[PDB]
RNA sequence: GAGGUAAAGCGAAUGAUUAGAAGUCUUGGGGUUGAAAUGACCUUAACUUAUUCUCAAACUUUAAAUAUGUAAGAAGUCCUUGUUGCUUAAUUGAACGUGGACAAUUGAAUGAAGAGCUUUUAGUGGGCCAUUUUUGGUAAGCAGAACUGGCGAUGCGGGAUGA
RNA sequence: GGGUAAACGGCGGGAGUAACUAUGACUCUCUUAAGGUAGCCAAAUGCCUCGUCAUCUAAUUAGUGACGCGCAUGAAUGGAU
RNA sequence: CCUAAGGGGGACUCAUGGAGAACAGAAAUCUCCAGUAGAACAAAAGGGUAAAAGUCCCCUUGAUUUUGAUUUUCAGUGUGAAUACAAACCAUGAAAGUGUGGCCUAUCGAUCCUUUAGUCCCUCGGAAUUUGAGGCUAGAGGUGCCAGAAAAGUUACCACAGGGAUAACUGGCUUGUGGCAGUCAAGCGUUCAUAGCGACAUUGCUUUUUGAUUCUUCGAUGUCGGCUCUUCCUAUCAUACCGAAGCAGAAUUCGGUAAGCGUUGGAUUGUUCACCCACUAAUAGGGAACGUGAGCUGGGUUUAGACCGUCGUGAGACAGGUUAGUUU
RNA sequence: GGUUGCGGCCAUAUCUAGCAGAAAGCACCGUUCCCCGUUCGAUCAACCGUAGUUAAGCUGCUAAGAGCAAUACCGAGUAGUGUAGUGGGAGACCAUACGCGAAACUAUUGUGCUGCAAUCU
RNA sequence: GGCAGCUCUGCUACCA
């Protein structure tokens, strides 16, 4: 799959309100907070004794992950998301397709 | 098992007066390996309506004993006497479905006689079910 | 290797056919089906005799093989291989299919062998030959009656060798100029098409 | 495994006419529906979007909305012991107008027409229908048409 | 060797076109995306601007679809302009624009609309759709049909266009296949437009050929030259002709030499009829009889 | 209205398939011509043409029976003209209306211990059998579906006996 | 990174080849951490198997002695006596 | 899987065949004619498509925003997928129009938690400011057992609740397989189908084989074999009487009525089976809950001890071998 | 009646091979300054209607034409099928009773009809 | 998913 690096599509600012030109990026999900109010209580219940006390997930099945694309409005920088399909490759602003030329 | 019902046969030895068109002749063909049938003379009619003849009063089975019973029931289709509704009848007339909604379905009792060694099976292979055309005034001689 | 014939008797199931979706499937035990004098004109061969089918049955190809081969030497051993033209009318295109070669799980059957679906009145074998071989040819196919399963009558047939007018029909277009051969077989006259050809294909078509 | 998905067992049912595959012919397209007409459905296969699904193919049912390319009908369908209200959304080339209304609405007609007139001559008329009832009796003549005797034939064989 | 390919079952499976398609006239994937009406407007017609040139006519009409068949509205041709001062090249982008014009004035006269949307009174060239007035009924709404006629910057159907949407007509169009129109600076000449609707480029050639190949001027503008019509009295025909085509835009149909019946008695003479069975049955017997 | 099953068809498409016949080999070999000419001939095999025997659950032009959708009015039909920001070039329509006309043959049959509506809760969620359709299997008092009727839950007369 | 098997344990396949044939001392080839050594065996351990030969008997799927490409014998998970 | 293989517009016509053109030939490229699609359309199959939905070219991001209605599966719940509109904002085209991803039918995911975006809004409750935290709306991180626990073995030391809803006997249905018997008659038999046989086929019987099934029995019908004893069947090995022969005799072979009468002693093996030695008129085949354990015996199998080999890290496994094992 | 433009139904309209076509229309046809598009003014664009032609297109007619369409004392009340019996038959299957009812085949006939506008010997 | 060395080996970490 293979993404550009810029769109224009609808803004939700309020300023906007029109289709303008975005830049494209993949989101990245942050770094987990020790201080987020379920870690917070994560921890105070695993300590002490009882071993581990929330279930911990094994069975993977997904062999790959859904794609969502960070749009970043370049007039008034509000940004939105897009979830694509799921995906095994993805780039953003790769060499676009060349149809009719030889091996 | 429908259309028996439509027909008010809703038991064994049960006799009813149906007037013959497309519709009817359609629906007695569906009921046909259950039913005997054919065509009634004037007098079977008259020894059916004054033996076993009954009118349906108020959802109730009255015996057609008196001529002011009738009346009461089929003036306004100028039936006045038990003469009236048989000819109403036999001749079909203008008033035939009134006419025959009123009587309550004929009770009849097993043949005098029997039936052929095996009912359940058309008249023309030696039966008793489906049409006889004249014998179904034999029939009703020996249940009537 | 091949059960008894018994179990594979009626056409219990669907047509069975070789296609693109059972393939692994082996060829039938009868692979000629014309046998004398298959070159032989219309004109020499008057009287057809056939062995008609009483059944709605199955007939292997062992059977088919089985039966042609018994009337075929039958009839060269008496009259000479070159008295008649014998015709297998039925091909069997049916696949039985076997099980064995676990219990009912996975049952399944592989292909097994092929047989030909029959009807009631269905002819099996013809055989066109001349009048005064009758007598050998009904011999030879009673014969080959032995090799099947189930009834079958052998029956003198109305009509002119294997073609589909009677024996007065044909001769009537005949003497017409309607018929001319095409081998084993004939072509008939037609009064539709190209007046020109149809003319020079049959010259002596006395018009009416 | 099993297969059940929306367009499963329609081979041969959202499959063109002989010979009639192709473009639409565009009296398909200027037939104009009216809230409270009557429909029949009937999935045309080269038209994709707004196709009906398998179970509205053949179904006769009310139009109860009109929009740019669609129509949306009613239909009533059996779920256990009732039925339910089902609102279909189909474009106009999977419609057509059904051949029931213009008989019935011709016989409305017909009846004003001779009710009107038997009021002018002072008279009556039966406007119901009636089934067809058994025939009078007849003469039937024989002159030229003496009666032919036939009998059983014996048994032959033809092949 | 090969096997032949027109069987019977060739021609038993064979589904043909529509006869309009197999004639190569109509373009039935265009005519749907045209004619169909949305379903909630639901009786009103959509209004096509049917525009066809032959090699000697300019037909326009404006047409609505029906079940039994298009109905015209009002037509326009070519051949009726000598009658408004317009004699020769009656297939120019400006007879065109004529044409364009004429019809749009008439189709607004059928309807009432002559005062009211009078359109562009004085034709400079410049781009414009023509827009409703505020409490008065809308303008007449016609779309454009070139049918199978390739769309091209500079093709004479846009003539037509622009005569019917200066006439008065509002014809939804963009002005990027006009003549004049410059791709590459998205921006339209108004003033080589205004040329090409006043005959400037016949003209021009004209003037361009009088003094370099007079020959072929000779044989291509005889008619002008037995008229003593020059270039610099070219605009002027057109520009008349306007004026007129404004003045009594009316249908005016030629007075016929010969009734409908005449016509008619006339033609069957020179049609052959179809044999009767029993003539066809009799050539076959004597063909039959000839060959013995 | 819808359908593609039974049947039918295959000198109709697809796929399978028996036999000859007549042509072309110029883009098949063997032999015989040829001193060598690829230019003939005998042959088999190819194709082509018109025919011929036999077939298809996952083939088909055609195409039932049974089963199945809708309609058979008063909430209808017709006449006139009111509302809107929707729609029309519009005074056009769309939808919903005021007012007027059509009365029990108010628009097929037959039947109707009446129609409509609601709340709440029990048991059950192992099934089996018969006719017909039908799948796997050699078959089975076998395994699995379709429609109906039964047994289960049911005695009574008959089938000696028997869900 | 090194040591250690009287620690737990482990201890290979495919073709050709000698003035008949058979076998293969010999050679080639893949490959391991090493490729089962000394011994022993159809053994309480061998499927095929009631292995083959000898002896014992009139006759022995038993016994004993041999043989050994040993399904899957073997060295202090001790081998052979 | 695809920034096009999505969207719009335009132009063109495909598979293949024939006839022609230097190298060039069966296959390179060019030309004409024929060509209803015999091509192609990402991927299964089916449907669909010809001035297109296919091929090529131009422009693009509608694969966007807001939240409702509807169809399928359906409880008319969820999820997935799809349909027709409303209000925006756009793309494309001269335009009508079309476009809310892929021509259609598959291609996917709750609560809790985390994270991001949006609103920069609400709350942190004695009052404020700034950090931090918590809320509201939409995505993502995933449950494939896919309406979604967090999870390795062994038991031959075993336990419990049950199950004939369910296996290991007999019995019952069936008879593929096993066994036995016919019909036809190409051949064999010096000649000669049928003395004796008999291919290719085809019809049966039996329940002495083994399967198939799972109806009965799991609050138990004592599961191998032998010994002992009685009886029955006949598809007859012997014995009685006979018919046939490729019956000279002798012997033998085929067949009929026949179950009256008999059908053995041993080596090896737990064996059923087998295989030899030997006698004999003959050493036929079967059934009776695969007769027969409150008749026996207990060699085998199949409790617990123990050894070996292979397997396993191990506890242990083996339908492999071996030895000892309460018979009321 | 012919012809053109736009159509409806979408072969009774298609296909093959011949022949004819007055008037107008349509068409082929001529040219390259201009708008425009190509390897190629062949297609597409524009210009002239001037120089020419019915040769082709188009239209009609012909053919025991192919195809298609319709009809039927054609086949055939056949095949199939709903319902029934303590019908037949070891079975496979079949007959009968009350109903519904094909396809192929055969024969015959036909070979576009038509709406709006304009135009014409 | 963090470190670190040679497309990657080693160690450490694990609430959907
Ligand atoms: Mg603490
Ligand atoms: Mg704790
Ligand atoms: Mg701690
Ligand atoms: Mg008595
Ligand atoms: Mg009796
Ligand atoms: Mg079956
Ligand atoms: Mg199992
Ligand atoms: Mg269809
Ligand atoms: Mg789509
Ligand atoms: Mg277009
Ligand atoms: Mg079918
Ligand atoms: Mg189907
Ligand atoms: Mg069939
Ligand atoms: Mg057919
Ligand atoms: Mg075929
Ligand atoms: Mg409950
Ligand atoms: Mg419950
Ligand atoms: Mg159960
Ligand atoms: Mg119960
Ligand atoms: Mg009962
Ligand atoms: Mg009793
Ligand atoms: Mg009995
Ligand atoms: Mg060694
Ligand atoms: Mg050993
Ligand atoms: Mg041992
Ligand atoms: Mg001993
Ligand atoms: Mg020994
Ligand atoms: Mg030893
Ligand atoms: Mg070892
Ligand atoms: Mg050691
Ligand atoms: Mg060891
Ligand atoms: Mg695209
Ligand atoms: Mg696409
Ligand atoms: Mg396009
Ligand atoms: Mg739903
Ligand atoms: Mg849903
Ligand atoms: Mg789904
Ligand atoms: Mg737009
Ligand atoms: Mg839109
Ligand atoms: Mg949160
Ligand atoms: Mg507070
Ligand atoms: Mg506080
Ligand atoms: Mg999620
Ligand atoms: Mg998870
Ligand atoms: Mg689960
Ligand atoms: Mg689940
Ligand atoms: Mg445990
Ligand atoms: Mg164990
Ligand atoms: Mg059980
Ligand atoms: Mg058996
Ligand atoms: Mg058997
Ligand atoms: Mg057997
Ligand atoms: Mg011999
Ligand atoms: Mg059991
Ligand atoms: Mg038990
Ligand atoms: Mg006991
Ligand atoms: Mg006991
Ligand atoms: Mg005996
Ligand atoms: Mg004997
Ligand atoms: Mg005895
Ligand atoms: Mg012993
Ligand atoms: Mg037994
Ligand atoms: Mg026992
Ligand atoms: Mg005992
Ligand atoms: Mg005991
Ligand atoms: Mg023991
Ligand atoms: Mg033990
Ligand atoms: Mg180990
Ligand atoms: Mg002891
Ligand atoms: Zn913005």
């Amino acid at each position: 799959v293979n993404v550009p690096k810029t769109r224009k599509t609808y803004c939700k600012g309020k300023e906007c309100r029109k289709h303008t030109q975005h830049k494209v990026t993949q989101y990245k999900a942050g770094k987990a907070s020790l201080f987020a109010q379920g870690k917070r209580r994560y921890d105070r219940k695993q300590s002490g004794y009882g071993g581990q006390t929330k279930q911990i997930f094994h069975k993977k099945a997904k062999t790959t992950k859904k794609v969502v694309l960070r749009l970043e409005c370049v007039v008034c920088k509000t940004k939105a998301q897009l979830p694509l399909k799921r995906c095994k490759h993805f780039e953003l602003g790769g060499d676009k397709k060349q149809k009719g030329q030889a091996l | 098992r429908k259309v028996l019902q439509l027909l008010r046969l809703t038991q064994i030895n049960a006799g009813v007066f149906v007037r013959l068109t497309k519709a009817t002749s359609e629906l007695i063909k569906l009921a046909e390996p259950y039913v005997a049938y054919g065509y009634p003379s004037l007098s079977t009619i008259r020894q059916l309506v004054y033996k076993r003849g009954f009118g349906k009063v108020n959802k109730q089975r009255i015996a057609l004993s008196d001529n002011a019973i009738i009346e009461a029931n089929l003036g306004k289709f100028n039936i006045l006497s038990i003469e009236d509704l048989i000819h109403e009848i036999y001749t079909v007339g203008p008033n035939f479905k009134q006419v025959s909604n009123f009587l309550w379905p004929f009770k009849l009792s097993n043949p005098n006689g029997g039936f052929r060694a095996r009912k359940f099976q058309h008249f023309i292979q030696g039966g008793d079910t489906g049409n006889r055309e004249q014998f179904i005034n034999a029939l009703v001689k020996q249940m009537n | 290797a091949r059960r008894p014939a018994r179990c594979y008797r009626y056409c219990k199931n669907k047509p069975y056919p070789k296609s693109r979706y059972n393939r692994a499937v082996p060829d039938a035990k009868i692979r000629i089906y014309d046998l004398g004098r298959k070159k032989a004109t219309v004109d020499e061969f008057p009287l057809c005799i056939h062995l008609v089918s009483n059944e709605l049955e199955q007939l292997s190809s062992e059977a088919l093989e089985a039966a042609r081969i018994c009337a075929n030497k039958y009839i060269t051993k008496v009259s000479g291989r070159d008295s008649f033209h014998l015709r297998v009318r039925v091909h069997p295109f049916h696949v039985l299919r076997i099980n064995k070669m676990q219990g009912m799980r996975g049952a399944w059957g592989k292909p097994h062998g092929l047989a030909a679906r029959v009807s009631i009145g269905q002819i099996i074998m013809s055989a066109r030959t001349k009048d005064s071989n009758k007598d050998v040819v009904i011999e030879g196919l009673r014969r080959a009656r032995y090799k099947f399963p189930g009834q079958q009558k052998i029956i003198i047939s109305k009509k002119w060798g294997f073609t589909p007018l009677n024996r007065d029909e044909y001769i009537a277009k005949k003497t017409n100029g309607e018929v001319i051969d095409d081998g084993a077989y004939v072509k008939f006259l037609s009064r539709k098409g190209n007046l020109e050809a149809n003319l020079q294909q049959f010259p002596n078509y006395q018009y009416s | 495994g099993k297969s059940r998905g929306y367009r499963s067992g329609t081979r041969y049912a959202f499959q063109r006419d002989f010979k009639k595959h192709g473009a639409i012919p565009l009296s398909t397209y200027l037939k104009v529906y009216k809230v409270g007409d009557i429909v029949d459905i009937k999935a045309n296969g080269s038209i994709q979007k707004g196709m009906p699904h398998k179970y509205y193919h053949g179904k006769t049912g009310i139009v109860y909305n009109v929009t740019k390319s669609s129509v949306g009908v009613i239909i009533n369908k059996v779920v256990g012991n009732r039925y339910i209200e089902k609102r279909v959304n189909l474009r106009v080339e999977h419609v057509k107008h059904s051949a029931c209304r213009q008989e019935f609405l011709n016989r409305v007609k017909s009846n004003a027409a001779k009710k009107r007139e038997a009021k002018a001559n002072g008279e009556t008329v039966y406007l119901k229908r009636q089934a067809a009832k058994p025939r009078g009796s007849r003469i039937i003549s024989t002159e030229g048409n003496i009666p032919q005797t036939l009998a059983p034939v014996a048994y032959e064989t033809f092949i | 060797m090969q096997k032949e390919f027109r069987t019977s079952a060739y021609h038993s499976r064979f589904q043909t076109p529509f006869r309009r398609r197999q004639e190569g006239k109509t373009d039935y994937y265009q005519r749907k995306r045209l004619v169909t009406q949305h379903k909630a407007k639901y009786n009103s017609p959509k209004y096509r601007l049917v525009v066809r040139f032959t090699n000697k006519d300019i037909i326009a009409q404006i047409v609505s679809a029906h079940i039994t068949g298009d109905v015209v509205f009002t037509a326009a041709y070519a051949h009726e302009l000598p009658r408004y001062g317009i004699k020769y090249g009656l297939t120019n982008w400006s007879a065109a624009y004529a044409v364009g014009l004429l019809v749009a004035r008439r189709a607004l006269q059928k309807l009432g609309l002559d005062e009211t949307y009078t359109g562009v009174e004085e034709v400079e060239g410049e781009f414009e759709l023509t827009e409703a007035v505020e409490d008065g009924p809308r303008p007449f709404k016609v779309f454009l049909d070139i049918g199978l006629q390739r769309t091209t910057t500079g093709a004479r159907v846009f003539g037509v266009l622009k005569g019917a949407s200066d006439g008065g007509l509002y014809v939804p169009h963009s002005p990027n296949r006009f003549p004049g129109w410059d791709i590459e600076a998205e921006e339209l000449d108004a003033e080589l437009l205004r040329k090409y609707i006043f005959g400037g480029h016949v003209a021009e050639y004209m003037e361009e050929l009088l003094d370099d190949d007079e020959e072929k001027y000779k044989s291509i503008f005889k008619n002008y030259i037995e008229e003593e019509i020059e270039s610099e009295d070219v605009e002027e025909i057109y520009a008349n002709a306007h004026e007129a085509i404004r003045a009594d835009p009316s249908f005016k149909p030629t007075e016929k030499k010969f009734t409908k019946e005449q016509y008619k008695a006339e033609s069957k003479k020179y049609r052959q009829q179809k044999l009767t069975r029993a003539e066809r049955q009799a050539k076959v017997a004597k063909k039959i009889a000839e060959f013995k």
